[PDB]
């Protein structure tokens, strides 16, 4: 899978996420949703090799699923992303690793503070008020290092986004057929439809 | 996964009327260096069936010791061991082709080509060929490496098909297999003169020959 | 190898291509690329011909067990699951599946999910998938919509095989269709291309960089 | 292959076996490795046939121009063109060649070009791939000044060997003496050498 | 990348009585990718015919040179070529690229015009003369030639009867290949008059 | 290294007729340029009216012949000495290759004998059991030389009727076992002329209801 | 290919199988393997058919053109030479595989000329992949100073050894017998094998095949 | 260089090109005309290795301009591709072969009929009724199978052009910035530039 | 390394060089390469330092336990289970052991196991890289039944020239004499054996 960028801005995150499945040739699919929620202020976006990106995510959905029931509690987004950086470091050393980037954006509703983790395949976890994957930080840091405020409200972080979006559109040779994009605020997960 | 190391070169054989011949050198080569000059490559196995193996030495050497201990284990609550129930050439090769088989089947092989050669309890002649990779076959003349290449083209010759063995007597088999030997020792750069032959007969049994000799040596137009 | 899938308003149509190949040598032209998983669920076979003939009969004994176990029709998305969750198993052995699960229940309409031996599984409208895909996606995107009727749905998918192949070398033979519906899958004939060729181009007018 | 050439009283004597193998199988058993490039001038020839065919050749052209002009050459001279061939293309090359020839000013002489295109003047020399198990015999046994019949014995003994133990050598033992009296073909069968 | 099957075809070349008869598929493709099915692959000068397989861009390359060469061979002899002499410069042409190779299989097949014999080779790449009586075989589905050959075949057929041996030969062959067929071609010839037939086979 | 896999040549072919099965093959065994044997049987009888044979690597082509003929053996004890069908066996056999997909059995498998409603079956399988039922398979060296013969001879491929130009193909009547024969010898007569690897001799295995019948011939021996 | 030659009482017995290759497939069942050199010199060939006809073909041109010079019969040692000093020139690259025999002013000749350079000169050789069931029956059964129907059998009996036992090798046998009073050059000595018959005729009646289009033109 | 196409109507040649030229990670130009003007009534697209493709076009314009000058005369496009093929042919056994994969689309005056030829950077000349070179084939030849008929005006032509870069935007996975078309008629060589 | 067991009338010696290269540093020239693995059963060791000294040690603690249970074990005994280790890990071993031992009942015996595992009794045996140099001498100087001093004598001409032609042996020549009489360590230093 292609690109997934993040951005968390003062009171929610918003992951945007490539709509195109190419297997070599042929374009499979122009309206695919690389995202699974985790838990109801708890989303993440991943990208990295076919098959294991989806069962990856599922894997880490149903534990998390898990734990949300066993204690009736939902775990911190900080909890969550250290959960998931351990599944990826303890993968790496394996006799088949699996090869997948993720976002985590969530809302703690404990700190009333969005919160945005980059975690790699080798299981390398950061926070970040913006974050991406492969090369798509390649062309969008940049922009965002010039236009991004932290105290910067959702409509201004959906524009910046846009922004983004477009610079990707002009200047990468894979035709990744747009974006969906999902906001994460107090109030839960919802999907931007018209982008 | 191995590589042969000191080896055994060609061993040869056929069909006649009553029995069958099986012939094979004294030799153990270390690559081009001729190492070992009295190494038995025929091995019997009771009265009445002689295996001849070709290739890596150890790996007889094992071989050798699986059919010792063939013999062995036979005899346990036997009493018909020397009669009845003693070991065919029919077994002895069944056994043989499976642990090939199996070895080659788990990357471990034992690096050899053998002819096992016999005469079964209805007085019928048996001579199968069985290799490294598990590989059978049966025919009126059977040879290994570079017999096969050699020694077939003249045994063929006394022995082209089946209905060809009731008309071979045992001094025209022997005969061939001795010239056979001769024209090996000529153009084989791994084998030696000396060499082993055992005719197994359904009527004078099993006659084992040691420290035979290629003879009757053509070098005169070499002078020229 | 051509097999393609799409939905549409009067159920699902599925046609594929009879031909088999090692390399260049044709090894027949007569062979079932479709497996009838059961009267309501299809399976199509691309890419290795023992990997999908073995491991697709095997998810019918599968779905089999799962209706005695619960008294239900297995659902498409769970079948086609058992699969996918069955080769990321095997992922990295060289398994080599590019397969299409298409079927109807109640709970979710008609459904197709592709299948493949590197793991993906996704939910769609439309999918080829073959060495011919190309020019079976070619024909296919061009005349679809919604709207089509089922006789018009039945020869578009005769016909997108029929294009594949024509110019995929691999691809060819005889077209088998079928028609899925509520009521469960149909079989819509075994067409040859040796006669549907000439037939096609004579009735349509189309394939005029031929002679004939 | 097994070669040598051995000075002694009267001359000097070169020594071979026949055997000419692909691989396992005995291409040629009756091969002529001693060659003539001059009418007292003989090498030993071992490595790639094709290559020891072609130097020999070409040495025998040049020793041919150099009589028609400068009349007789010394063995000096014949090993000098040789190791020019043999040095010049040694990226091209495969030949271990011992040269061996008889002058009456020098009498017997034998030098030795290994693979390198290195000249090395001997007594006696060795090569080929059957000379590694006569290295010990060969060191032993031999004497300057042997006679005729002795040298004779010599390489007939050591060749013996290197033909019982090298399944690269074997066939019959040929020799070419060099004296003053002239040049001399001696055979000697397997029947012969093996009991020995 | 072997470069004998990137494009595909075939040729076959029979003799009968008083008369032979050469035939060739008519695809051009790029492996998988089928893009020409007009793309013939036998030439002739004068009443010499030269059928070629293999790589399109050397079919191409050759039958110019051929052209060429049997052009200026006119000129200066005051005659046109015959079967015999041509199937020497085919062989001649083809080693003179020994280590640099045409990568294509050539079919020489004609009557001499003055002894009236039928005459057909075959050639591997580098030149060597296949010079058989009965049939001459080449491209990706020679092997299926051989086959279809050695048993429909037989000695001294009528024109007629020869256009349905060599005609089922090529079209059975080429429908187990996937890189032949799209179309076929029929040459009957005789000592002076020659027949062209186009085939009607399978598209796929 | 060692190389686990060997080429022992041979040619075979299947053809399923209206109430009987043919499966023939020659009966050469090489290896590279050199004949092991003249006459090794390739095509064997294994119970139940069913015929096999695993043309390919010798070896393993003996190891899954020998395992299938177990299997049906095997059949016979857990099921009441139930006949194991045609389509059973070829099951099975699916299951017998598929079982080494990661270290397969180098072998072209064909079986024939008589389906459920007696009329005649060939099933013809690739190395790892992937397999359908035919009328008509040849399979091994020379299977390029004499499966197009078959599809224009049996199948009556590219013929059409005299007269009509095109237009009517030529009808696909049954042909009886005395003409199968015919094309089995001549088909390996043609293999034999062309191919190296083909030769010495033919044996062919005729199923019908009343069971298992061989016939050999001879073939050019060089 | 099996091709062998011996050195008989009054000349060269020569000797060659029929079966030409293209991988497991018979391409020509009756080629020819013995080429001309001169009219006292003959060259069986073995391995690469196109580099061994058309060395062959050149030595023998350039040797037309020496004798044409100096007016007498060409000698085996020039041909032998010639072969020798170009194959070496191309360091095996052109893969022939000659056994050279002929008929010289200074008697009779056999050499074997390898693919690099290396020329053996013996009274018996053989080549192709045929040489070891060939050389099979000159070990068992070769004597010098043969005469000729001997010899003629000797070969004939090595060629056969070859054809059935060596499956790159096949047909039929020829033989060229070369002596100071005549050249033979009998093509087929024998035919070991017969043609396979045929039990039925599968050649289809006319108007069965499907023609679109016609064209006649008249020469 | 991707997607060159080429279409033979009643009385015209429409030859279809792509505008991006992406070297590595970014799309370096998206306005990039991939043809050559040979002579007024033939042109000539080209795709391959980058600088070889202008290197070769410009040499073959060159060669045809100078025939032009010097015989008074404009070749046929039959002669233009005969020449172009024999340089592509002489090209593959070189030293460094151009990578260059070209179309010719062509008005033949004296003939009155349009002409297009496909030549392969081995130097593999066909003519047709519509070609492609790369992947582009795979999924437009089917189309044109279906659709194609000889007596097409030029505005069917355009149309049945559409149709085919639009399946390529749907199926192909890189963004390739539409095409630039050029008619080939009686009248010479002009672009459309609305498309 | 060369190395050598030689059977004789009042049993058999074991000789060897004291020779360890690295490339071609000498990293130790003084080593001991005849090692005790019973009373009267020691072997020649050559290959692998490690593979065997791992082997040797191993073989000891087998045959004093053998001792233990079942008495002194015979001369073929120890070599079968040398080979026996050899043969089974013949994939992760370099080694080329010669064994000998003195029995009463059986007298002097040698047994060599090559690189393959296999077994070779023989009246004596030679090994190691200097072991080429001397097969032509061995063949043409052993004879049964010598005496002590013959036998010392042979060995020590053997390894003498096997350490002047090979560069990985050298140093002093070691031998173990085996009798009924005990154990006999000698040794030769170069100006004594270097002037044969
Ligand atoms: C087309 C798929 S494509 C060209 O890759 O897009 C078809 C699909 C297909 C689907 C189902 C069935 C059901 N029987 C058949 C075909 N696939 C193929 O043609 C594949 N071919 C094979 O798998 C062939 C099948 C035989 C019967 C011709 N076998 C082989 O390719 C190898 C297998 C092999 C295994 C182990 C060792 C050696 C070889 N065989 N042989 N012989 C596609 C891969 O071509
Ligand atoms: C037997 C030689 S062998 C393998 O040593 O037994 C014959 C000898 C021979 C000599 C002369 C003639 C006729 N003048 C025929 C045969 N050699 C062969 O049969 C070789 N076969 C070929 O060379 C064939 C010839 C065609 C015409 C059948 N060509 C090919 O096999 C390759 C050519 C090629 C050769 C070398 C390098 C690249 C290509 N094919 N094509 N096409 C022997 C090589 O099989
Ligand atoms: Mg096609
Ligand atoms: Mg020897
Ligand atoms: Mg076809
Ligand atoms: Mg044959």
């Amino acid at each position: 899978m292609d690109i997934i960028l993040g951005i968390r801005v003062q009171d929610s995150v918003i992951l945007a996420s490539s709509k195109a499945v190419t297997r070599g040739i042929s374009v499979l699919k122009d309206s695919d949703d690389k995202t699974r929620q985790l838990s109801p202020h708890t989303l993440m976006s991943f990208a990295g090799e076919a098959g294991d990106t989806v069962q990856f995510a599922e894997y880490i959905q149903a534990n998390i699923q898990l734990y949300s029931i066993r204690e009736d509690y939902e775990l911190s987004p900080q909890a969550v992303s250290s959960f998931v950086r351990q599944e990826l470091a303890k993968s790496i050393r394996s006799r088949r690793p699996y090869q997948v980037n993720v976002l985590i954006g969530g809302y703690d509703k404990k700190k009333n503070k969005p919160e945005l983790y980059q975690i790699d395949y080798l299981g390398t976890k950061v926070e970040l008020p913006y974050g991406a994957h492969g090369y798509s930080g390649f062309y969008t840091f940049s922009l965002l290092d010039h236009h991004y405020r932290p105290d910067m409200t959702t409509e201004e972080g959906l524009d910046l986004l846009k922004l983004c979006v477009q610079e990707l559109e002009k200047r990468m040779p894979m035709d990744f057929k747009g974006v969906i994009v999902k906001i994460v605020d107090k109030d839960g997960i919802r999907q931007v439809d018209d982008f | 996964t191995q590589q042969p190391i000191v080896t055994g070169t060609s061993v040869i054989s056929m069909k006649y009327d009553n029995g069958v011949i099986i012939a094979a050198d004294n030799l153990g080569s270390y690559g081009s260096l001729l190492r070992f000059n009295g190494v038995e490559r025929l091995i019997p196995v009771g009265d009445n069936t002689v295996v001849g193996i070709s290739g890596d030495i150890s790996d007889m050497q094992h071989i050798e010791r699986l059919l010792k201990d063939l013999v062995t284990e036979n005899a346990y609550d036997n009493p018909l061991a020397d009669a009845e129930e003693a070991l065919e050439p029919s077994y002895i090769f069944e056994y043989l082709a499976t642990v090939m088989y199996q070895r080659r089947s788990k990357m471990n092989p034992l690096w050899n080509a053998i002819i096992v050669a016999g005469v079964q309890s209805n007085g019928d002649q048996f001579l199968r060929y069985v290799n490294l990779l598990g590989v059978t076959y049966s025919s009126p003349t059977l040879a290994t490496g570079f017999g096969a290449h050699m020694a077939n083209p003249l045994l063929r010759k006394v022995v082209d098909r089946e209905s060809d063995i009731p008309k071979t007597t045992v001094q025209v088999a022997e005969e061939a297999i001795v010239n056979a030997m001769r024209v090996l020792y000529y153009r084989d750069a791994r084998s030696s003169r000396n060499f082993s032959l055992a005719i197994i007969d359904k009527n004078t049994g099993l006659t084992f020959k040691k420290n035979l000799q290629v003879e009757n040596m053509k070098w005169d137009f070499a002078k020229d | 190898t051509t097999t393609l899938a799409f939905r549409f308003q009067g159920g699902i149509i599925v046609a594929v291509d009879s031909r088999a190949t090692a390399g260049n040598w044709v090894a027949s032209q007569t062979v079932k690329k479709v497996i009838e998983i059961n009267p309501f669920l299809l399976g199509t076979m691309a890419g290795g011909a023992a990997d999908c003939q073995f491991w697709e009969t095997w998810l019918g004994s599968q779905c089999r067990l799962h209706e005695l176990r619960e008294k239900e029709r297995i659902s498409v998305a769970a079948a086609s699951k058992i699969l996918s969750n069955l080769v990321y198993q095997y992922k990295g052995a060289g398994l080599s599946m590019g397969t299409m699960i298409c079927g109807y229940t109640r709970k979710e309409g008609p459904t197709i999910y592709y299948v493949d031996s590197d793991g993906t599984r996704l939910k769609g409208d439309i999918f080829c998938v073959g060495s011919g895909q190309t020019f079976a996606y070619g024909v296919l995107d061009s005349n679809y919509k919604w709207d089509l009727s089922v006789e018009d749905a039945l020869y578009l998918g005769k016909r997108s095989i029929l294009a594949a192949a024509h110019r995929d070398a691999y691809s060819g033979g005889s077209v088998n269709l079928y028609h899925v519906t509520e009521d469960g899958w149909i079989y819509h004939g075994n067409h040859d291309v040796g006669e549907l060729f000439w037939k096609v181009k004579e009735e349509e007018g189309s394939f005029n960089n031929v002679i004939g | 292959t097994s070669i040598m050439a051995v000075t002694f009283k009267d001359g000097v004597i070169l020594g071979a076996d026949s055997r000419t193998t692909t691989g396992a199988y005995i291409a040629n058993r009756v091969t002529d490795k001693l060659t003539r490039v001059h009418d007292k001038i003989w090498c030993c020839r071992s490595g790639s046939a094709a290559d020891t065919q072609a130097i020999a050749d070409i040495v025998q052209y040049h020793l041919e121009l150099y009589t028609s002009q400068y009349g007789t050459p010394s063995t000096e001279t014949a090993a000098s063109v040789f190791k020019e061939l043999c040095y010049e293309n040694k990226d091209n090359l495969t030949a271990g060649i011992i040269v061996a020839g008889y002058d009456d000013k020098n009498k017997g002489e034998v030098y030795t070009i290994p693979l390198g295109g290195s000249v090395h003047k001997l007594p006696y020399a060795i090569a080929g791939s059957g000379s590694t198990f006569i290295y010990g015999y060969c060191d032993k046994n031999f004497r300057e000044n042997m006679s005729k019949e002795e040298t004779v014995d010599f390489i007939k003994h050591s060749l013996s060997q290197a033909i019982k133990w090298d399944g690269s050598s074997g066939g019959v033992i040929r020799m070419v003496v060099l004296t003053a009296a002239g040049v001399e073909r001696l055979i000697f069968y397997p029947d012969e050498y093996e009991q020995l | 990348s072997d470069p004998s099957s990137i494009n595909g075809g075939i040729v076959v070349a029979m003799t009968g009585k008083d008369c032979v008869a050469i035939a060739c598929d008519l695809r051009l493709g790029s492996q998988s990718l089928g893009v020409s099915n007009k793309f013939e692959k036998i030439f002739h000068y004068g009443h010499v015919f030269l059928g070629i397989t293999g790589l399109a861009t050397d079919v191409t390359t050759l039958n110019e040179m051929f052209r060429y060469k049997t052009n200026l061979y006119k000129l200066k002899e005051e005659r046109a070529i015959e079967p015999e002499t041509f199937t020497q410069l085919v062989s001649s042409s083809l080693y003179e690229r020994r280590f640099g190779p045409y990568f294509v299989g050539p079919v020489v097949a004609g009557i001499n015009s003055k002894s009236g014999k039928p005459f057909i080779a075959g050639f591997d790449l580098i030149g060597c003369i296949d010079e058989a009586k009965d049939f001459i075989v080449s491209g990706t589905a020679s092997d299926q030639l051989f086959g279809m050959c050695e048993s429909l075949y037989e000695p001294n057929l009528e024109p007629e009867d020869l256009f349905e041996t060599i005609s089922q030969a090529l079209l059975n062959a080429a429908d187990r290949d996937a890189l032949s067929g799209w179309g076929a071609v029929v040459y009957i010839i005789k000592k002076d008059e020659v027949v062209k037939r186009y085939l009607k086979m399978r598209q796929d | 290294q060692f190389n686990p896999y060997g080429d022992n040549g041979g040619t075979i072919l299947g053809i399923a007729g209206e109430d009987f099965a043919v499966l023939a093959g020659d009966t050469r065994n090489i290896t590279d340029y050199s004949i092991n044997s003249r006459y090794e049987p390739k095509v064997f009888d294994c119970g139940d009216n069913i015929v096999m044979s695993a043309n390919g690597f010798a070896a393993d082509g003996d190891a899954l012949v020998k395992r299938f003929k177990n299997s049906v053996k095997w059949y016979h004890f857990d099921h009441n000495d139930k006949k194991l069908s045609i389509n059973s066996a070829a099951r099975n056999i699916q299951h017998l290759l598929y079982g080494k997909r990661f270290f397969p059995y180098y072998v072209h498998t064909i079986i024939a004998g008589l389906d459920e409603d007696g009329k005649g079956a060939v099933y013809s399988f690739d190395p790892v059991g992937s397999y359908e039922r035919e009328q008509c398979r040849a399979g091994g060296a020379a299977a390029s030389l004499i499966m197009p013969f078959l599809d224009n001879q049996v199948n009556f491929k590219n013929q059409y009727e005299p007269g009509t130009n095109g237009k009517v193909k030529k009808p696909l009547k049954y042909l009886s076992v005395e003409e199968v024969i015919k094309l089995v010898r001549d088909s390996f007569t043609s293999a034999t002329e062309r191919h190296i690897q083909v030769g010495d001799g033919l044996e062919i295995l005729i199923v019908t209801k009343d069971g298992v019948r061989k016939e050999f011939y001879e073939l050019k021996r060089d | 290919t099996t091709i062998a030659g011996v050195v008989y009482k009054d000349g060269i017995v020569l000797g060659a199988d029929t079966r030409a290759t293209e991988g497991m497939v018979v391409a020509d069942k009756n080629c020819s393997k013995i080429h001309f050199i001169s009219p006292n010199i003959y060259c069986c060939g073995a391995g690469t058919a196109a580099d061994t006809d058309m060395t062959t073909q050149l030595i023998s041109s350039n040797l037309e053109l020496h004798s044409l010079s100096t007016g007498r019969l060409p000698r085996v040692v020039t041909a032998n030479r010639m072969l020798k000093q170009m194959l070496f020139r191309y360091q095996g690259y052109i893969g022939a595989a000659l056994v050279l025999g002929g008929v010289d002013v200074t008697g009779p000749h056999l050499y074997s000329i390898y693919p690099h350079g290396s020329t053996d000169k013996l009274p018996y050789v053989t080549m192709g992949s045929g040489s070891l069931a060939a050389m099979a029956v000159f070990e068992d059964k070769f004597r010098p100073d043969m005469e000729e129907e001997e010899a003629k059998n000797l070969v004939s009996e090595a060629i056969a050894a070859g054809i059935f036992n060596d499956l790159g090798s096949g047909g039929n046998i020829d033989l060229c017998v070369i002596s100071k009073n005549k050249l033979d050059f009998l093509r087929p000595y024998t035919v070991p094998n017969k043609k396979g018959t045929r039990l039925g005729r599968y050649r289809c009646e006319k108007g069965t095949t499907a023609v679109l289009t016609e064209k006649i033109t008249p020469l």
